Formats: C-alpha cells, sequence, structure tokens
C-alpha cells in the first residue's frame, strides 16, 4: 500500500530522473532518503532534491503514509501554498524550509490536520500576512516553529503566533521579517530560544514574563531601543544575549551573567566606560561583542580572567591607551582579537610577538600606532596568525620581510601607513595567502615577480604607491586572483595578453600610470571580469571587438561582498580624471580619506559612494563598468560595444577615438552615465539612443559632431552645456 | 534626512520587480547615494530617473517633500494610481513626466503651482477630467505633449497655451 504511495510520488516529479532508486519492484527501505524502523517507513528526506513540484503533490503522497514519523523536503523547490491534507497523527515534523512555499501565513493553520506535529521550520520562504492581524494560528501542538526570513509584514504577528497559547513551545524565531509592535513570551515557560532579529520592532521589548528556561534572546536588528536589563533580570538562565544594531542608548546596565556566554551589545548608541560588574560573567563568557557604540577608557584589565572567551572585539569605540598586553597574554582563550576603529595608540609592542603564536586574527587597524611593524612579530615558530589588520595607522619605514614568518597569515592588510621602501619579495612565500592589500603607502621599486608562487592568491590592492615597471608576467599563475588595483604609480609596460587566462578576475583597475600600448583582445576571454577602469594612461589602439566577447555568458558572484567606496569625479577639476575611484575600504576609517588629497587631485567635495561589493547579476550578465578615459586609444568604436545589458559607467573621454556613435549605443539599459566627450567623432547622435531611460549623465562635448539632440527620451533633460563645441550640432533642448 | 524618508516611501508604494530600488537605502544619512536618485551640492535630491524600470504601484503622498527636486521621470512604467495633489507643493521642478502609464484619475489643478515648470508629459495615460485654467497660469513649458487620455472639459487658450500646437491633445475627448 505505502509503496504505491511512494511511487504515487514520484510520477509528479518533472524530472522523473531522482528518485532512481525508487522502483515498484524493490522494498521501499532500500530507497534513496527512506528510512524504516523494524521495515516500515518513518521518515522520507529528499532535501536538496531538485522535485520542483507544488506542495500539495507531497502531501497528497507522503503525508497521507500510515505511520510516518517525519518529513524534510528542505531546499527541494518545493513549489505553491500549504493546504488542508489528510496527515497522520505521527508525522511529528516537517522542514519545508530553504523553499518557494507562498499564500498567506494562514496557510500554516491547516497543519492543525497534523495531530502530532511539534516541528515545523518554514524559514527561507515567501510567506506573506496580507490584510490584518487576526484570527490565529492555532498550531499549539507545537514545540518548535521557524518562520524566520519569510515575506511577513504586520504587528502582534508574534501574538497572532502565540495566540491560541504557546505553553509546550521552546523554540520560537520569526527573525528576517517585517514582523512588529508587540512580543509576548511570557506565557511560554517551557521557551528556551526567542530569534526575533532583523524584524520592524520599534516598540515593545518583548516580555518573557517568568523566563525560566530561556536560555537564547536574538532581538538583534530592529528600531528597538528602552529598559532591556530590566526586561532579561528574570532569566540568569540565559546562554546568548544578542540585543545587536538597535537604538540602546546609556551605560551598559546591569545584565544576567551566571550562564551568559555569548554577549553582543553592538552596533548601539551604548556610551560610558566598561563597566566593573561584567566581572564574574567571565566564569564562561566565550565571546564578547561591545563593538560599534560609544564606549571609552581602556580594556579593564579583569578580561584577563576570561581564558574561555576566544573573542574579544571592541571595535568603533572611543577606547584608548596603548595596547594592553598585560591583560592580553591572560587570556589564554582567546582566538580573535578586534581593536579596529579605536583611539589606541603607541608603538607596536615586542611584547606582542606571542599572540602572533596564539591569535586566528589581529584586528588593530584604524586606530593611531606608531613606529614600525615588529619584524620580531613573526619570530614565533608556533605562529597562527591568520589574518593581520594593521591598515590605517601611522606605521613608519620597510615593510619587514621577516613577516613571511606567520605561514598560516591569509589576509595581510598593511594599507593607509606611511610604510617605505620596497615590497617584500619575501612574501611570495606566504602559501596560504588570499589577499594582500597594500595600498596608500610609500612603497617603491617593483611589484614582486615572486608573488608567483601564491597559488591562493586572491585580492591585490597596490594603489598610491611608487611601484615602477611592469606587471610581474609569473601573476599568470595565480589562479584564483580576482581584484587586482594597481592604480596611482609610474607603473610601466603592457597589459599581458595572457591577462585573459584568469577565470577568476573580476575588478582590474590601471589608473592613473603610464601603462602604453595597445588593448589586449584577450580581456574578452575572463568570465569573471566587471569592471574595467584603464584611466588617465598612455594606452595605443583601437577597443577590439573581441573585448566584449564574453558578455551575456558573465557570472561575478565571487568578487561579491569586498567592501569599498567609489569616489565620483567631480568634473568641476580640470586636473582629475576619470569617471571616478573604486577603492577597496575595509577598516579603513571613512574621515581618513582626505589623506588621499595629496596623491588624488580630486575633489572630496564629492559625494563617495560605498558599502559591500555586490554584482547585479548572478549568471549570464555583463561587463558592469568601462573607463577607457584620458589615453591616445583612437579609432572606431565597434558594434560591439553594445553587447553590455548591465554595464552602469562608459567613460571613453578624451581620445582620438574617431568615426560615429553606432546605433547599438541605445542597447545598453543599464547605462547611468555615458561620457564619449573630447574626442575627434563626428556625424549624428542616433534617435535610437533615446533608449537609454535610466541615464542620469551625459557628455557629448567637444567633437567634429553635428545633427539635432534627439528629444524624445531623457535627452531633453541634460543642460546645453553637455553637447557644446560640436559646431554642426542643430541642437539646445 | 526627510527626503530619503520620502523616496522610501515610494520604495514602498512602488513595487521594483527589475529591483532597481534595491540600492534605496533606508538607514542612510541622505539618499544621495541612491541609485538612479541624485543631488545638488548641497545633498538635496535633484532628480529621481525611475523612467522605464518595469516598475509597478502607485505614487504618494510623501513624494511632494522633495523640494529641489527638478526632473522627475516616472514616465514608461506600469505605475497606477492617481496623481497626488502635493506634487504641486514641489515648487521647484523642470520636467514632470509621468508619460505612457495606467495612472488613473484628475490632472491635479496644483500643478499651477509649479512655475518654473519646463516640461509636462502626461501623456499616453488613462487621465479623467478637465485640465486646470491653472495651468495657463504657468508660461514656461517649452513643452506639454498631454495626448492620450481621455479628458474633455475644454480645450484652453487662457493662452498660456498660445504657445502650443494641438499636436498637444491628439484624443482627449477635447473640443
Ligand atoms: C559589482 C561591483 C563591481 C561593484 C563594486 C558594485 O557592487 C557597485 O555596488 C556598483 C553597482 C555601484 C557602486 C557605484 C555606483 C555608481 C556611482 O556613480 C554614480 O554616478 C551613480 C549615480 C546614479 O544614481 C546612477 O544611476 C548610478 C551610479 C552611476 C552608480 C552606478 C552603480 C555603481 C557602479
Ligand atoms: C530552519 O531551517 C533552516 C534552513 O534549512 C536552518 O538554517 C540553517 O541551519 C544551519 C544549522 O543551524 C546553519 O548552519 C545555517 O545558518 C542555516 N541556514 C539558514 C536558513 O540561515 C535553520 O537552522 C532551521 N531552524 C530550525 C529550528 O530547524
Ligand atoms: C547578533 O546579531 C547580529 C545582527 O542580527 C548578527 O549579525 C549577522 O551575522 C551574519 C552571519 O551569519 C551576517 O551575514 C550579517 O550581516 C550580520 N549582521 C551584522 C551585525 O553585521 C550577529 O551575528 C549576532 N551574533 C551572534 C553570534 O548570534
Ligand atoms: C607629483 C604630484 O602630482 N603631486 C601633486 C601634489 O603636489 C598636490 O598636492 C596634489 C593636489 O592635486 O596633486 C598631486
Ligand atoms: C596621478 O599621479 C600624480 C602624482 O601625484 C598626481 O599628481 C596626478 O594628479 C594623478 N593623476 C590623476 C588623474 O589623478
Amino acid at each position: 500500500r505505502e509503496i504505491h504511495q511512494l511511487i504515487s510520488f514520484k510520477d509528479v516529479l518533472p524530472d522523473k530522473n531522482l528518485l532512481p532508486d525508487w522502483s515498484s519492484n524493490k522494498n521501499p527501505c532500500t530507497f534513496d532518503g527512506v528510512t524504516c524502523r523494524d521495515d516500515k517507513v518513518t521518515s522520507i528526506d529528499l532535501s536538496s532534491k531538485p522535485l520542483n513540484v507544488g506542495f500539495s503533490a507531497v502531501s497528497s503522497s507522503l503525508l497521507s503514509l500510515t505511520g510516518l514519523e517525519s518529513l524534510f523536503l528542505s531546499n527541494s523547490h518545493i513549489n505553491g501554498s500549504v493546504s488542508g491534507f489528510k496527515c497522520s497523527a505521527s508525522l511529528t515534523s516537517l522542514d519545508l524550509s530553504r523553499n518557494s512555499l507562498s499564500g498567506p501565513v494562514t496557510t500554516l493553520t491547516s497543519l492543525g490536520s497534523c495531530s502530532g506535529l511539534k516541528f515545523l521550520n518554514v524559514s527561507s520562504n515567501t510567506l506573506d500576512f496580507p490584510g490584518k492581524v487576526s484570527g490565529g494560528l492555532k498550531l499549539n501542538s507545537l514545540e518548535v516553529l521557524d518562520l524566520s526570513a519569510n515575506s511577513i509584514s504586520g504587528a502582534n504577528v508574534v501574538g497572532w503566533v502565540l495566540s491560541d497559547g504557546c505553553g509546550e513551545l521552546k523554540h520560537l524565531a520569526i527573525s528576517g521579517n517585517k514582523i512588529s509592535g508587540d512580543v509576548d513570551v511570557s506565557r511560554c515557560v517551557n521557551l528556551e530560544f526567542l530569534d526575533v532579529s532583523s524584524n520592524n520592532f520599534s516598540t515593545g521589548i518583548p516580555f518573557l514574563g517568568d523566563c525560566s528556561a530561556l536560555q537564547h534572546l536574538d532581538i538583534s536588528g530592529n528600531k528597538l531601543s528602552g529598559d532591556f536589563s530590566r526586561a532579561i533580570s528574570t532569566c540568569t538562565e540565559l546562554k546568548l544575549l544578542n540585543i545587536s544594531s538597535n537604538q540602546f542608548v546609556g551605560p551598559i546596565p546591569p545584565l544576567p551573567l551566571k550562564s551568559l556566554q555569548y554577549l553582543s551589545l553592538a552596533e548601539n548608541k551604548f556610551t560610558g566606560e566598561i563597566p566593573d560588574f561584567l566581572s564574574g560573567a567571565c566564569d564562561t563568557l566565550t565571546g564578547l561583542d561591545l563593538s560599534g557604540n560609544h564606549f571609552y577608557g581602556a580594556v579593564p584589565p579583569f578580561f584577563g580572567s576570561c581564558s574561555l572567551l576566544e573573542s574579544l572585539a571592541l571595535s568603533s569605540n572611543n577606547f584608548s591607551g596603548e595596547l594592553p598586553m598585560d591583560t592580553l597574554l591572560k587570556m589564554r582563550g582567546l582566538k580573535v582579537l578586534d581593536l579596529s576603529f579605536n583611539e589606541f595608540s603607541g608603538e607596536l609592542p615586542e611584547s606582542l610577538t606571542n599572540l602572533s603564536a596564539s591569535l586566528l586574527t589581529l584586528d588593530l587597524s584604524s586606530n593611531n600606532f606608531s613606529g614600525p611593524i615588529l619584524p620580531n612579530l613573526c619570530q614565533n615558530p608556533k605562529n597562527t596568525l591568520q589574518e593581520l589588520y594593521l591598515q590605517n595607522n601611522g606605521f613608519t619605514g620597510k615593510i619587514p620581510p621577516t613577516l613571511s614568518n606567520c605561514s598560516e597569515l591569509v589576509s595581510l592588510h598593511l594599507s593607509f601607513n606611511y610604510l617605505s621602501g620596497t615590497i617584500p619579495s619575501s612574501l611570495g612565500s606566504l602559501s596560504k595567502l588570499r589577499d594582500l592589500k597594500l595600498w596608500l603607502n610609500m612603497l617603491e621599486g617593483e611589484i614582486p615577480q615572486e608573488l608567483m608562487y601564491v597559488k591562493t592568491l586572491e585580492t591585490l590592492i597596490l594603489d598610491f604607491n611608487d611601484l615602477t615597471g611592469e606587471i610581474p608576467s609569473g601573476l599568470s599563475n595565480c589562479t584564483n586572483l580576482n581584484w587586482i588595483s594597481l592604480s596611482n604609480n609610474r607603473l610601466t609596460g603592457e597589459i599581458p595578453k595572457w591577462i585573459g587566462r584568469l577565470e577568476n578576475l573580476a575588478i582590474l583597475k590601471l589608473s592613473n600610470n603610464s601603462f602604453s600600448g595597445n588593448i589586449p583582445a584577450e580581456l574578452g576571454d575572463c568570465r569573471s571580469l566587471i569592471w574595467l577602469d584603464l584611466n588617465t594612461n598612455l594606452f595605443n589602439g583601437t577597443i577590439p571587438a573581441a573585448m566584449f566577447k564574453q558578455s551575456g555568458k558573465i557570472a561575478a558572484n565571487f568578487i561579491a561582498g569586498k567592501r569599498y567606496v567609489y569616489i565620483k569625479n567631480d568634473g568641476m577639476k580640470k586636473e582629475c580624471h576619470g569617471a571616478g575611484n573604486l577603492l577597496e575600504f575595509q577598516g579603513i576609517r571613512s574621515e581618513q580619506l582626505n589623506r588621499l588629497s595629496t596623491r588624488n587631485p580630486c575633489n572630496i567635495t564629492s559625494r563617495v559612494y560605498g558599502g559591500h561589493t555586490s554584482p547585479t547579476f548572478d549568471n549570464n550578465g555583463s561587463m558592469m563598468f568601462l573607463d577607457m578615459s584620458y589615453n591616445m586609444l583612437s579609432g572606431y568604436i565597434p558594434k560591439e560595444i553594445g553587447s553590455m545589458p548591465y554595464l552602469f559607467i562608459l567613460n571613453l573621454g578624451h581620445n582620438d577615438i574617431s568615426g560615429s556613435i553606432p546605433d547599438e549605443v541605445g542597447d545598453l539599459r543599464g547605462l547611468n552615465i555615458l561620457d564619449l566627450s573630447s574626442n575627434k567623432l563626428d556625424g549624428r547622435i542616433p534617435q535610437a539612443m533615446s533608449a537609454l531611460t535610466m541615464l542620469t549623465e551625459i557628455d557629448l562635448s567637444n567633437n567634429n559632431l553635428s545633427g539635432p539632440i534627439p528629444e524624445m527620451g531623457q535627452f531633453e533633460t541634460f543642460p546645453p552645456a553637455k553637447f557644446l563645441n560640436n559646431p554642426g550640432l542643430c541642437g539646445y533642448p | 534626512n526627510a527626503e530619503g524618508d520620502a523616496l522610501s516611501a515610494l520604495k514602498n508604494s512602488l513595487a521594483d520587480p527589475n529591483k532597481v530600488l534595491q540600492s534605496w537605502d533606508a538607514t542612510l544619512v541622505t539618499p544621495c547615494t541612491w541609485f538612479h536618485v541624485t543631488c545638488n551640492s548641497d545633498n538635496s535630491v535633484t532628480r529621481v530617473d525611475l523612467g522605464n524600470a518595469n516598475l509597478s504601484g502607485q505614487l504618494v503622498m510623501q513624494l511632494g517633500q522633495l523640494p529641489n527636486l527638478q526632473y522627475l521621470e516616472l514616465y514608461s512604467n506600469n505605475i497606477t494610481g492617481t496623481i497626488p495633489e502635493q506634487l504641486g507643493n514641489l515648487t521647484e521642478l523642470v520636467s514632470l513626466d509621468l508619460y505612457l502609464n495606467n495612472l488613473s484619475g484628475p490632472i491635479p489643478s496644483t500643478l499651477g503651482r509649479l512655475k518654473k515648470l519646463r516640461f509636462l508629459r502626461l501623456n499616453n495615460n488613462s487621465l479623467s477630467g478637465e485640465i486646470p485654467r491653472s495651468l495657463t497660469a504657468v508660461l514656461t513649458l517649452q513643452v506639454l505633449d498631454l495626448s492620450n487620455n481621455p479628458l474633455t472639459g475644454d480645450i484652453p487658450v487662457n493662452g498660456s497655451f498660445s504657445l502650443f500646437t494641438p499636436i498637444s491633445f491628439a484624443n482627449t475627448k477635447l473640443t
């Protein structure tokens, strides 16, 4: 009978090829995902099998299994909306999450026909709660419910879920929705876990009541403020308290310390000195986040007692005084220390060479530290340091090559310092190294060829240094290079015709240098490449047609997540070139950006765009940015330059580019900024260029251009200056 | 700022299937960094160009909050709804392009308040009502193309409309 339900399911798969070991002859138990207990089937798990079918399919077939205790469909691409269905009193668990499920959330009430079901996780789907809040969920036999990261918007929806009463509910998670207003779990006396993160609660700070059982409270990521201390005082039973990303103000309040292990008060309005009373919480306290608040003074020494604290992060506060080594050696718990964005001062303790052995990640960036980088830092044979963030500090003198002695180092960021003399060739030996960021320093000489023995090297950011000489060729051995930013150097030579070999290269920025000679057509071989900023240079040649060849097949999702700035070119200064500067900023501070002033002429009177890198497409996209401005680059701009759907900015300015603008230039739909200005281009501006409906900027100025301006479309919104100096042009608009 | 608040209210009333408004960031200080939104040297909004975003939705009242807004192009979308009279509270303005939409209801008389307005295309929509005699008022308007939506009530010549061909009327159920 049962078997036949299981093949009855198999039918609906489109896509019959999944569940191949499911066949009528065999005994159901031998089936993929099918688990039996005494030769009867208690559970099916199809997880991460692309079922691509309706929910009501699944339930008609499976949920009717006499005796089935659980079903796991998570990430099955289960489609549809959850209806009433006949269901057995033995199915106690359902994982429908990482799915496509739709409708009102009220759909879920139907599951009341499944009488034994204590476990539901629907998270990461589309459920919304469209009209207005009342009725109930009326699923009260539930110990665990996870509705998180769905499409739900409302208020007292938390009240709605718990409405028919919560008594046996241990675990409740509604995160990553828009739910708002009041939370009361006060009735729920078994409740060990409440996750309300990433929501709209601006008002009620939850009412936990007795709080007898609660070990996990995540109220992070709301507009929530108000007195939380008094709220949570009833517990002392609690393992995690996450109140981060909220509106909380004031001194760190009395909060229960007995079982507290993780505590993040991070990213709030909290002011004051890290309190003594915190204290005995060191018994456990395996991690602490006070970062992003108003705190000052220095790391209170009692922090030597948490030998259980793996990671202390104090980043972005007023903390001052020199680097508290006295405390820092005492906690042999410590793994990551984040001191970033603070007023810590002084030279770099010798006395610190030890951390370098214990520590995974040392983040000292954006502080006042001076003198050089301890050559002796990595002298321990023991040394584990994965992540060294010394960027944005006052460190003088050469990069210690002895630093290679840190052999676990993946990310080395020395940037925004005063470091002089050359780049250690030494660094070539860091065999696990991925991110290397040296930009805005006084480093000179050549870009060390040895960097080739790094087979994991992903980032390379050299900007605003004196580095001379060509591109090291050995880099063609770096398979994982994605973001190469060499801008603002004296670098010579050409683009490597091998550059097209790096499947992963995404952002290549060669601005302000002397790099010369033709634009390599092999550039069209790079599946990942979305940002090409060649501006202010000595390049020869004509834009090749092969250059775009890959557009439309493009996947850039690797480069995604890296933090940056864009400084947009004011244009108001004669001297300043390009469309704009895309700079790596991680842990470099915003307000120290003027430290750039003397190297880059541009106004920081500008608007600085910025945030974490996110390509607007996953797969089958196009080159997102191209600036070839200010070169001797010349000739016919190919028809193929139309082949870039996702291209945001095109600046071909100040060149000898000649001939006429191809009609296809109308098909760059995602083009917001078009600058062909200051060229030898002639002829007429095709009215098919009306098609750029997102354009906020045009400059066609300084050409042999003739004819009328094509008014229908965005063109009329553009001040006539931007068409100036085309004697043969028919328009003003 | 109140401006980011406003445009936010728009990102809500709107529906953004091509995710053009994604970059609009409600925590941000100003919405000056948003995509397609732009500002002056003083960090107030001078533009919003969502024009042809495949974006659907209703326009919204908070849209009146952008007093330095000049060019606003909501044009060539699936936008439904009426044209909010606080659109008139946007005193500076140049171009108003609602053209090529499904916007329903009266062409608001409050546009009589935008003296700087140099462009009006209420063109190609479905609108219902008079024209105001208050758009005779403005006199700048080097173009008004409102066509293709049913109005009548008359075709004004109070005369600021003196400067317009009827090519500007095309099917108004007019006169
Ligand atoms: C995908 C990566 C390469 C990239 C860093 C990416 O994540 C990044 O967020 C991109 C898409 C943004 C950051 C800076 C942006 C540009 C900043 O420059 C500007 O001129 C603005 C103004 C205006 O709003 C335009 O519509 C967008 C426009 C022209 C932006 C277009 C999109 C960007 C280029
Ligand atoms: C609900 O299911 C989701 C997705 O199946 C679970 O989220 C994953 O769980 C693993 C283990 O916690 C984590 O490593 C990931 O961070 C989670 N991914 C997601 C969706 O963020 C979630 O744990 C489930 N919740 C319950 C109560 O079972
Ligand atoms: C405390 O809460 C914050 C915010 O809800 C958590 O932050 C997020 O962690 C995930 C990684 O799984 C990131 O993708 C998010 O971007 C983070 N947000 C922030 C604050 O930047 C934080 O992890 C929580 N702490 C713990 C350990 O539970
Ligand atoms: C490139 O480098 C020099 C060195 O300062 C700088 O002065 C010049 O302005 C830079 N060129 C551009 C366009 O920034």
